[PDB]
């Protein structure tokens, strides 16, 4: 009455189809008589553990709704943003414009903008 | 180089275990389900008979 | 410092970019969960190339993921390292695809156009300066053609300074499985050529034979098939985030790769390929991998290029290497087929050398070629357009989405010049 | 999300119907009080049955499907039978008359003060539902009240809805089988009125069916059981690519997109490979090539038509089970290679692929067999317009001495509309050589 | 330095090169794995003659098995050795020659003879400068001839610079098995004498023959007739392998056995040979080795010179011999029979001294021989043409292959200039 002990699985199937004793709504197989119309035939029996999927894949979509809830990302934000220079020396700090801003070393002899 | 060699061995060593273990139970599988099936065959011709 | 900005889009890329980061995060040894278990300092060194740091020494990678469909977005959000990507990140809409060309290009691309600006104008401020951007996508593929046609006509205006690196995927020749494929194909190259800068061709068709041929496994997964490619795809990227003797910034080889501006169809190649018995025997030398290395064989972008002749030529090599061998390596090739070049450009081979290994072989290589192989690919797609377009066949459903003949005219028009172009200048 | 609403037209679209979510529940181990076991899979009517059912927080799953029929009989049966706890009672949308056959009659008559009713269900069913990608209608072409009653509806379906998907299906009727001579009337009654509506309607025959039956299933004596568990499994294969995933997903726009060439013309064929006894498939093996062999194998199809009478135009193959693409785009490959096979020239290629790791699985006290890689068929040849041409002839004839036309001018109709829909035909064949000449 | 590279062709060729490689293999001492086991240097030096290099010390065979046959394959790939042979090196056809010449010759090589070039030329590359290289199959034998002359004629004018070894068995004389067999010979030899520069002539009978003479053990095994031939093999090769004042080439050799072009048939001879008491009964001495090389009973080639004269002769001898024997045993031989001789050319011998002996025996020696006894083969073949062709018979199948009569007269016509030629010369 176990599935794993006669079929090998996927070892993530859910319980109801490793447990199939727990379909207790199906036919009770009446004995017929001589009254047996054809239409009351489908579904009349019970799976067994043989009729189990060996193998099973949803489609989950958890993450998607509580992902897709609500309305999806905008940007009616503030533009701000920094200009970068194109320095990485933490000190020295230059770009296409104010190209004059950095440290200026120690000049021994000609002062500052000497020319 | 050695230890290259060891790593690209037992690579080559693996992936047989695999092949040769999928062979049985395809084997198992199939008699397991054909005994079912004999078993499936007899009850509709015991079916039958009452009938 | 310069960077890349990664987006992954079409149902294909969605397989592309998932099997192509989590090799990333692997070679660097970040676990699934995120948090990096610090082993190599210069991995460490050279990671904010491509990710950014989050809290407690998780790494974002800094893509962007666009779809449809969220099934196949579940499965890759599902994946080992769907965690590891943000929600941020994960852009879609509401509608189904169909893959109708027209609607993901102008129906449905234009309630999402906006919003994918957003998230990368972000990103982008949340970086500081890119080398540019890659895009894994198809040609074919009905909406990633769609939403890639738009992105790179609208990333290409405010930064017209960076690189339009794009990865897109040549259907199957014998077969395009959708018969709307080759009008995907037709309308999608217009832009492209006018658009991007450097495109990645790859088709299918040789992967399936190359498995055949040195993977022998019979069966292996698509994955398997994204495993291979994205290897070749972590190739290129190793220059930049690696250290060692060789010019590693792609313009760098684009100037040295493209000789006039319409020139963006390039091909890949690889390094050791390894078959059963051969790993326990292959003698791993310079010479044998750089003979593996051009194999008519080991091509596995369009077609074997020995109908034609070869443009342009550039291998990088990755691993315990020195100057020299690489050196009469190209010696012995410039010899052995002197004529196959084009007598327009001698020298036309550029050679990189990465010094650090891949984790799993120490001599790997990557190559990029540019030769006179592709006319067989558009010419396919040139009786397919004009036999399908003899007779319009399909084509209502693209005139009810506000479509008419005349597009088609120019583009085709558009597309013969450049198969005269491709002729001309080497025939 | 990824869910479809099923309409039922016609006590002969019901049986047809009660097989489907009988196989429904199986595959998803539906109990019919429509709980689970003491496991965890209920909610806001979301898992595997979302697509399908509807198992709210009230924990019961409910078809997201409406049978309508005229004929009270048929309908309580079923509403006394074993899931009528699962059945929604007035989806289950009953009549008191009959159409008599008279296409008209359920067009006219009775149908204008019920299609309110139902026009009540489809918008609380259209509510309710979130991505609701399409229909699926289950009907038939010679139906005593299938035929009339859904021309109706699927025509005020459409003045509100036209920008989603209808599916359509039917049991086309038998060529040389006539189990009434009004059939013939009220089918190209419906076909007329449907041409310019229907978005892709797909036809059986029921006489195949059965020659399959002692062919290879070896049963010389089924029954509607084995008849509806058939077409049941046809429907469940095309229906997996939402219930499960696969290496490739495709859904019905896809479907509708590649596969009607043009516009009217979107009547394709249905098959289903691996139709065998079980003992048969016990000592035999399975694999790609040889169910690529047989689907193409020209008895192995359900509609009297020789495809070497006509010529190809697309073919959408929905590989379900274990399978790789290697196999089969070289045995596909070869196929292309045949010379047998007739495609036209038009379209070099016509191969629609949809693979499904998940296989097939058997249904309880069923007489399948038991598969792991099954392919379910979906093209469309030239080899049709016959089945027409097959209808025209016994028209011109019956029409010319106006038989039984009392009855129809009786109850208040005219020859105009008979007259229209003929031409309509004769343009309907006419279409047809046109694009088959190249 | 200069190598050799080995083609095993044809269903005999695929017993020969086996047995003659197990032959190289043990001889060396490399075990059935692989892994060398160092004992004796020179051994361990001079193994890239014919060996490359692969990792864990295991030396490659650098030969090339074809065939059409898988089962043969299958033979030899579960042989003692077939794990030194290589999957990679397993070139094989989809198709059963029939043996038939033309089959084997122009429809089945047609899509055989891309692959073979391809791995012969990717070993010309793994391997620096060659020698040349020797090929075993049979003329007689269909699927050899087919290809083998097909492959002859390709490697011509690929390396005209090399050596063009054939090694092939001719047909028992009394009876051919396979009836269109001079048919195939026919065909194959005007090729042969074509393309080739050296060529062994082999049959069976004669070594049947030996075995009654020597063997003496009744029933051998058609194996061990592949030892003995490989050993002839093998000996002709050590000069080359092993050190010692003598000269090796091939080169060297055949200008001095090559007066005129029309010469590449030759006949082998081999040293001594020992029954059953006479291996404790022989007192090893240079004299009486002189006596048994040049014994009419010791050659195993075709037939005996006796009815005709010799051209031109070479021995080498293997083993602790000095230059003052083999002179003085030449001055002997030399007035033992001086008329003999043709007065064309005196002293037209050629020796040569291996001071390796073998493992298992000290002192040996090899014999290859140019002699007049290959007019008898020819004639016989000849009448058999004729009868053959006199009616035509067993034609249909050439006919329906596109071969056509004409090329048997101009095959037939070389033959009988050939005659002439050898004829001629002597007569
Ligand atoms: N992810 C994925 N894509 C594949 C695979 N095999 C082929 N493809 C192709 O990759 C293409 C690109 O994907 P997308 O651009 O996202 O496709 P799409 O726009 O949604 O429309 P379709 O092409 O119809 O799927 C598709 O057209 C497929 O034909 C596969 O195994 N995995
Ligand atoms: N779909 C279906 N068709 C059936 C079934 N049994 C027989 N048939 C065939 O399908 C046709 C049924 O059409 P109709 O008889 O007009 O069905 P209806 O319009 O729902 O109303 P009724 O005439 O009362 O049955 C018959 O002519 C039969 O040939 C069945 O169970 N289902
Ligand atoms: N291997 C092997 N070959 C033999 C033996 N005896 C004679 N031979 C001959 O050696 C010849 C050469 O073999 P192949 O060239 O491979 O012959 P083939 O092309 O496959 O076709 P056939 O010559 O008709 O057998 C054959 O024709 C045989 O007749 C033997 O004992 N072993």
């Amino acid at each position: 009455e176990k599935t794993s002990d006669y079929y090998r699985i996927s070892e993530k199937l859910p319980v109801r189809f490793n447990n199939p004793g727990w379909f207790h709504g199906y036919g009770t197989k009446e004995a017929v008589s001589m009254y047996r119309t054809s239409n009351q035939t489908y579904g009349s029996r019970a799976p067994t553990v043989h009729e189990m999927p060996k193998v099973f894949y949803p489609s989950s979509n958890k993450f998607s709704r509580q992902h897709a809830a609500f309305g999806m990302f905008q940007s009616h934000n503030i533009n701000v943003t920094l200009e970068k220079s194109l320095v990485t020396g933490p000190d020295n700090h230059i770009t296409h414009y104010d190209r004059l801003n950095f440290h200026p070393s120690y000049n021994v002899n000609r002062p500052s903008i000497c020319d | 180089n050695m230890k290259l060699v060891g790593r690209a061995l037992q690579d080559l060593q693996d992936e047989a275990d695999k092949k040769k273990q999928k062979r049985e139970e395809m084997g198992r599988e199939q008699k397991i389900y054909n005994d079912y099936l004999m078993q499936r065959r007899e009850e509709e011709k015991a079916q039958e008979k009452e009938l | 410092m310069r960077e890349i900005v990664h987006l992954q889009a079409g149902q294909c890329g969605n397989q592309i970019g998932a099997k192509f980061w989590e090799v990333i995060s692997d070679e660097h040894g970040i676990d699934p969960t995120g948090t990096y278990h610090g082993d190599s300092d210069l991995q460490l060194e050279r990671i904010n190339v491509y990710y950014n740091e989050a809290t407690g020494g998780k790494y974002v990678p800094r893509a962007v993921l666009v779809d449809l469909e969220p099934g196949t977005m579940d499965s890759v959000r599902s994946g080992p390292f769907g965690q590891i990507f943000r929600p941020d990140n994960f852009v879609f809409g509401q509608s189904g695809a169909g893959n109708n060309w027209a609607k993901g290009h102008y129906t449905e691309g234009a309630e999402l156009v906006d919003s994918v600006l957003d998230v990368v104008r972000k990103e982008a401020e949340s970086c500081d300066c890119l080398q540019g951007f890659q895009l894994t996508h198809s040609l074919g593929g009905g909406t990633g053609s769609g939403m890639g046609t738009l992105l790179i006509s609208k990333i290409r205006e405010e930064y017209p300074d960076r690189i339009m690196n794009t990865f897109s995927v040549v259907p199957s020749p014998k077969v395009s499985d959708t018969v709307v494929e080759p009008y995907n194909a037709t309308l999608s190259v217009h832009q492209l050529v006018e658009n991007t800068d450097e495109t990645y061709c790859i088709d299918n068709e040789a992967l399936y034979d190359i498995c055949f041929r040195t993977l022998k496994l019979t069966t292996p997964t698509y994955g398997d098939l994204n495993h291979l490619v994205s290897a070749t795809m972590s190739g290129v990227t190793t220059c930049l985030r690696f250290p060692g003797q060789l010019n590693a910034d792609l313009r760098k080889l684009a100037v040295n790769m493209v000789p006039f501006p319409r020139l963006h169809f390039f091909m890949p190649g690889f390094a050791p390929l390894t078959s059963r018995g051969s790993q326990q025997y292959r003698a791993l030398t310079v010479p044998e991998l750089t003979q593996q290395m051009f194999d008519a064989k080991n091509m596995m972008a369009a077609c074997d290029p020995r109908h034609g002749r070869y443009l342009t030529v550039a291998a990088v090599f990755r691993g315990r290497m020195s100057m020299k061998e690489v050196d009469e390596q190209m010696l012995n090739v410039q010899n052995k087929n002197s004529s196959y070049f084009v007598e327009w450009i001698p020298n036309n081979v550029k050679t990189a050398v990465c010094d650090i290994p891949p984790r799993g072989l120490k001599m790997s290589a990557t190559f990029i070629g540019n030769s006179t192989a592709i006319q067989e690919l558009f010419k396919r797609i040139s009786e397919q357009f004009t036999a399908m377009f003899r007779r319009k066949a399909f084509l209502h459903w693209y005139t009810g989405e506000g479509m008419d003949e005349m597009e088609f005219t120019e583009a085709e028009s558009n597309m013969n010049d450049l198969v005269s172009e491709y002729q001309q200048y080497q025939d | 999300m990824r869910e479809c609403i099923s309409i039922h037209v016609g006590q002969a679209g019901v049986q047809i119907g009660n097989a489907c979510w009988e196989l429904y529940c199986l595959e998803h181990g539906i109990q019919p009080d429509g709980q689970m076991p003491s496991d965890k899979t209920i909610g806001g009517g979301d898992d595997s049955f979302n697509t399908f059912f509807s198992e709210t927080g009230a924990g019961k799953h409910v078809p997201r499907a409406v049978f309508v029929d005229l004929e009270p009989t048929v309908v309580d049966e079923v509403r006394t039978g074993t899931y009528r706890q699962l059945f929604h009672p007035e989806q289950l949308i009953t009549g008191k008359e009959d159409a008599a056959n008279n296409y008209a009659r359920g067009h006219y008559t009775i149908g204008k003060e019920i299609v309110d009713l139902v026009l009540d269900r489809i918008r609380k069913l259209a509510d309710l539902c979130t991505g609701l990608q399409g229909f699926l209608i289950f009907h038939s072409f010679g139906g005593g009240t299938g035929s009339g009653f859904a021309s109706l509806l699927m025509e005020r379906l459409s003045v509100d809805y036209g920008k989603k998907s209808k599916l359509e299906f039917a049991i086309y009727p038998a060529p040389q089988v006539s189990t009434a001579v009004v059939e013939p009337y009220n089918s190209i009654l419906t076909t007329h009125t449907t041409l310019e509506h229907s978005d892709c309607a797909f036809m059986v025959d029921n006489e195949a069916i059965y020659d399959i039956c002692r062919r290879n299933l070896d049963i010389e004596r089924p029954t509607y059981t084995n008849l509806n568990r058939l077409i049941g499994q046809i429907v469940s294969s095309i229906t997996a690519s939402l219930r499960f995933d696969g290496a490739l997903n495709v859904d019905l726009t896809e479907f509708q997109t590649n596969l009607v060439p043009y516009p009217r013309i979107h009547f394709p064929l249905a098959t289903y490979a691996p139709v065998i006894s079980a003992e048969k498939a016990y000592h035999e093996q399975l694999s790609v090539a040889e169910i690529t062999n047989a689907c193409f194998e020209p008895a192995n199809q359900m509609v009297k038509c020789d495809p070497r009478h006509g010529k190809y135009m697309a073919c959408c193959m929905l590989y379900r089970g274990d399978v790789v693409p290697k196999d089969v785009n070289a045995a596909i490959a070869t196929i292309k290679t045949k010379r047998t096979i007739q495609f036209v020239d038009w379209c070099p290629t016509g191969f629609k692929v949809g693979i499904n790791y998940q296989p097939p699985t058997v249904v309880p006290g069923g007489d399948l067999a038991k598969v792991q890689r099954a392919v379910c068929m979906l093209s469309n040849t030239t080899a049709i317009a016959e089945a027409w041409a097959r209808l025209d002839h016994k028209f011109d004839l019956m029409y010319a001495k106006r038989a039984f036309v009392h009855w129809y001018v009786g109850e208040g109709m005219e020859e105009g509309e008979f007259s229209e829909a003929r031409e309509d035909l004769a343009a309907l064949e006419k279409d047809y050589e046109e694009v088959g000449v190249d």
